[PDB]
């Protein structure tokens, strides 16, 4: 009985991702993403299913993991609003529903040390740094493909950037309850998380609401060998999956 | 026959796109293995790419000029262009040589077609009705020495006669001593410090002698004889790396010194399009 | 400047983020392909159709690691200037590990059933680019640039027709023995 | 219809229709199937 | 299903070769070497089959691969003319036929970088460096076990030494059409190529003709770690296989 | 088959002669629908009106003059008329162009017939026995540059040799990249502000080069070569409005400025006969 | 289309691809543009012969609407949508507009088009076109 | 009798005998029969 498990590949549309140091992919709540059934539907407009034209992997700009980096946060579907036909359909339709296959990549040598916690939080409602009853402005919660850097300073009307309190008042060690995977450089170069549609409604506005928030947080800090650059590149790859759009209308207007 | 199969999403521990080219095997990876495809058909058989089709169209192999003039006051009739000799080989023309030299061994039946054309660069009043004789001299047979030599009688040697301006065409079976022709030979004629390398009787098809059998006239007519060869029933073995540099001699692999670069250098860096 | 073995080695440099490795138009009867067996055989024909197999083999140290993105851009669109632009097209993310070679097949993307082997713009095949997905990380006590070897072959659905003489070799005078 | 006595007088045989590129593309001792690890 | 493929061993006569970092062995044209059958035979002298007395592995003098080495070339059966009973039978018989199991070895550490192209060319007819119609002298084409170093300077009446043009006017990148294997130091320490008898005749002179030519050419140059010796040893091991000899006669005389 | 049916008096609430041509339908109204008719038969099949018959007769497509003279003291052999090139297209002759351009797409096998005729406008004593070479240069192949260029060897390119005064004839399969030729193309070579409209590689059949393979003589002979094309196995799609105005260029729909009226004005008013 | 300059002059991409505002045949000719003589169909054929192509008449006395369902017409199965126009829609007044005494000498025309049985292939970065 | 290997060498196919002008004369969605009102 001779075989290996570290080698797996995912092909979506015309894009293919290959791996040689992978940990078993995670499927949130053991439920694979699926189309909205007639027994749960509310809006009567027949849904547009674009299949291979939108269901493919999009690479987000790489981030640089330094020894002093606090972590990174992305909001979905906001992070894909400028990505090809998915980005246009998401603004041309009033309502949308979609699952996602998230694939995070961080490769390093056999001498490097460090561990990332890659976790998906549904309704990751952020706290403002000002406390009291202050709200987070739309422009800071919807950054797009450049995401939120938790290493940066706080901003007026912006969310809080203390990673340990998860930007919402919970501790970092408890994030393991949400679908997560670790990129331990000693064991793995890639985390993978398949997310179904998570909402209290069957289909919803894609411009006003983010269903999930992806967080990549270094737990054990980056430890490079003596004489190597104290920095490592992180690339995030996301593919919409089992996507549904409804209520076509003139292009949606958002701030900035 | 299907060209591309219908194929949807892939989520598997078997990865057909990752391999080890170090093994010397080129894996038969298909378009359906890297992205999701639809079912389409080949609707093509590949008849124009058969080795019989790639080598089976005519190409000129030799061009030679012969003259009808009096043989009085001449010591050498071949240097006077009264008759001409061709050491039979298909390596004089680079367009044909590169196609044929793409394989190590080739076995084929030949078909020769000879085209003779007349010309009067000097003063002539009419178009003379010249008849050309093409004589095959296999190795061992006496090569003609004069335009009116006893050898031209051709009691046993194959010979063809035709009017200048027209053409002649005759088939030739596979004449090699071995089971296939050797396009290349990493060896010698004998175990000797000064003998010939590569060019040897392995590539000796024989000779062809050409003369105007008509008597000499008052006007000089230059006749350019063009030999064309077309292969039939072609078989080829051991495909080879293609020739890149220009040639310098028949039956040898030499190239010129100070040759120009064969790689077309790009305009800009390795990132430009 | 002159033909060298170095011309077959695609250079990789350590600590490069979101940058291009190599780039090329896809005229298989010209440019980098003219001297390859596939491109040289293709030059004996006028029309071509079907899918190409493009492969890369890694040669850096066994303790070295890199993640690269091979991207094919169909015709009609600009040659890509960034990985985000190339990643919008057909692509393979390659994790360099135990399997030393990646094989990305360029799917036949054309309206017309056959393209010309000679560079013609309406029958252009598109572009190929390679980019750093993560970066190249070298083990300690190791220096300089490492190299990738690039390979080309046809898929079993490849087609060629209308034979012609090639312009990769020529002569001015008849050869002698 | 053939108008001559010799086989060398004949026209071409057309095409050898049964092709197999495997003897040139994969001339390896152990057979390798695509998707399974080339090496283990 | 638990097993490994990198471990393979070949026993021929009283010699055994073992490996732990091997790539699958190559069999030229998928045809295993075999004895001449009666349906193809021409010479009527009954053939001498010496079996285990000649069918065994002979190691050729090791070559040193430096960062500036261009490549190496060996001619067969010439390279085995001084090797035991095979070398004597090859000179005592007028005609011979033989297949070969070639095994090239180049071991290195997990920090070394470089790749060799090991390729077998049938009738590798060399070009002289002088151009025109000049012939290569017998003494330069039949070097024996020390082979041809492509890093050396050109010689009068000798072959050309430009490795990129394969010493014959073809480019190096196209040699992959001939049976070949790569010794990528990152993946492998050994290349192996089983060659059948390749000739247009059933049996032939072994002193006047070389059936195949073995070329070992570094493609990616040798890259040693900082502070290691900029050189690596290469050992070539060849075994005659399925060997036939015919027409015994007084010992053959060759130049030098 | 009946042409006109037997038909008597009509007294009905169904009126076949009244319709609405606004619907884009041309009603199949017969003579029997407007007046009373007798039974008669067609006794005709319409074989001369088939698209295979309307496009399937020969017409000249190109005419060119070539000369046998010494190439000494000449820098351009094409400008000296020693050899001539033809960009293959069927749009040079208006009689053939209008018939073929009546459809949008046409797929047919071609049949070329080449007629070469000699002439001595200058002093000559006899009718020279010239042999013409017609060479097909598909796109990508090297077009001949000199009358004695290495390209004429034709190791792979199709080539035909024939005596001047006589004719040659060869068939050509459908060579288009698409499933049918495009007679019209509302598009461009690439998405560019200055690129060519309509004329593009969609209508690029290749080139034909013509030379006299005979050597040069003492007298100048002008040879007019005439190429005729006859279509076989013709299929046509999307019938079009017929061309009315004269043409100005090959592969483009342009007409001259200040053109004459195409409607033949009547003599008198709209009531005259 | 034919250029108004005659000879071998080509129509520039910008005049052949106007977008939703289309080509007005009532306007003057332009440099590098197509010819605007409607009677010669901008290509050298007469207007009375256009009836061979799929057509319908909007006779104000009988109709207020024309409707034409078009299949994909090309010599290839799928093609570039940015470099080529498969069909061209022409609306040409034959009998001129005759308004009653005292009404405005103008009438509005609205064109409504729906893509149907649509297929797309070869996704890639957004295509760049002139202007 | 055909004297060559290729279909392109053949003579014409004659005539396509089954004709139908309706696809050009009446390319209308609803079928219209002559005598019945075109419009109602």
């Amino acid at each position: 009985c001779g075989y290996s498990d570290r080698v797996q590949q995912i092909t979506l549309g015309n894009s293919t991702i290959t791996t040689q140091e992978a940990a078993n992919a995670v499927v949130c709540y053991a439920e694979w993403p699926e189309y909205l059934p007639d027994v749960d539907a509310s809006d009567v407009n027949k849904t547009s299913k674009p299949d291979t034209s939108v269901c493919r992997f999009y690479t987000l700009d790489s981030k640089t993991w330094t020894t002093g980096s606090k972590g990174w946060c992305w909001k979905l579907p906001d992070a894909l609003k400028d990505m090809g036909v998915f980005g246009q359909n998401m603004f041309f339709h009033s309502l949308g529903r979609s699952g996602y296959t998230v694939h995070v990549q961080c490769n390093a040598t056999k001498f490097h040390s460090g561990c990332l916690l890659v976790v998906v939080i549904p309704e990751h409602q952020l706290a403002s740094h000002e406390g009291g009853n202050v709200s987070v402005k739309y422009t800071f919660t919807h950054p797009g493909e450049r995401g939120i850097d938790l290493s940066s300073a706080n901003e007026v009307g912006g969310p809080v950037k203390d990673v340990i309190y998860n930007m919402n008042g919970t501790l970092l060690g408890n994030l393991l309850i949400f679908p997560h995977q670790f990129i331990n450089l000693r064991t793995n170069n890639t985390a993978t998380i398949v997310i179904p549609y998570i909402n209290s409604v069957p289909i919803d506005s894609m411009t006003r609401h983010n269903n999930v928030s992806l967080m990549v947080i270094p737990i054990a800090p980056l430890t490079v060998p003596t004489g190597a650059t104290p920095s490592l590149p992180i690339t995030v790859t996301i593919a919409p999956m089992c996507t549904e759009f409804s209520g076509i209308r003139s292009k949606s207007i958002v701030p900035q | 026959t299907v060209a591309s199969i219908s194929s949807g999403p892939k989520h598997t521990q078997k990865v057909p796109i990752l391999t080890a080219n170090e093994t010397g095997a080129t894996m038969p990876v298909l378009p359906s293995d890297s992205i999701e495809t639809r079912t389409t058909y080949m609707h093509f058989n590949g008849s124009e790419t058969d080795v019989e089709c790639f080598l089976g169209r005519a190409a000129c192999v030799h061009v030679t000029e012969i003259q009808n003039k009096d043989a009085t006051g001449i010591d050498n009739h071949r240097e006077a262009k009264l008759f001409n000799d061709w050491k039979i080989n298909l390596s004089s023309l680079v367009q044909l040589r590169k196609k044929l030299e793409l394989f190590t061994y080739v076995r084929f039946d030949s078909e020769y077609t000879i085209l003779a054309t007349a010309s009067q660069p000097d003063s002539a009043n009419y178009s003379s009705n010249l008849v050309v004789q093409a004589m095959y001299v296999p190795p061992g047979a006496p090569n003609p020495k004069e335009w009116d030599d006893y050898t031209w009688q051709s009691a046993s040697n194959p010979s063809v006669f035709f009017k200048v301006g027209d053409t002649s065409r005759f088939s030739v079976p596979y004449v090699g001593l071995a089971s296939a022709y050797n396009c290349f030979y990493d060896g010698y004629s004998h175990d000797d410090a000064e003998t010939q390398y590569g060019i040897t009787v392995l590539n000796h098809m024989g000779s062809m002698a050409f003369r105007i059998v008509n008597e000499h006239d008052e006007h000089k007519t230059l006749v350019k004889i063009r030999v064309y060869h077309r292969a039939k029933h072609v078989e080829a073995w051991i495909p080879r790396a293609p020739r890149a540099l220009p040639y310098t001699s028949i039956g040898r692999t030499n190239y010129p010194k100070n040759t120009e670069p064969v790689i077309k250098k790009r305009k800009g860096d390795i990132k430009s399009y | 400047t002159k033909d060298e073995v170095n011309s077959y080695l695609i250079p990789l440099n350590a600590n490069r983020q979101n940058e291009q490795v190599f780039g090329t138009n896809l005229f298989i009867g010209d440019g980098v392909f003219k001297t390859t067996l596939l491109g040289e055989i293709v030059q004996y024909y006028t029309h071509w159709s079907g899918s190409l197999r493009f492969s890369l083999m890694y040669t850096g140290p066994a303790l070295s690691s890199a993640k690269l993105i091979l991207a094919y851009t169909p015709p009609g669109a600009r040659g890509p200037q960034d990985r985000r632009e190339a990643m919008l097209g057909t692509h393979v993310v390659w994790d360099i590990g135990l399997q030393s070679t990646i094989v990305m097949t360029i799917p036949w993307t054309s309206g017309v059933q056959f393209r010309y082997t000679d560079p013609d713009t309406y029958t252009s095949a598109g572009f190929l680019s390679c980019w750093y997905q993560t970066s190249l990380i070298l083990p300690p006590e190791t220096t300089g640039q490492v190299y990738l070897l690039s390979f080309i072959s046809a898929c079993p659905d490849f087609k060629l027709r209308l034979m012609k003489d090639t312009q990769t070799i020529s002569q001015t005078v008849a050869l002698t023995e | 219809i053939n108008y001559y006595k010799d086989a060398a007088s004949t026209s071409s045989a057309g095409q050898s229709l049964s092709m197999d590129p495997s003897k040139f593309t994969e001339p390896v001792k152990d057979l390798m199937l695509k998707g399974a690890p080339a090496l283990n």
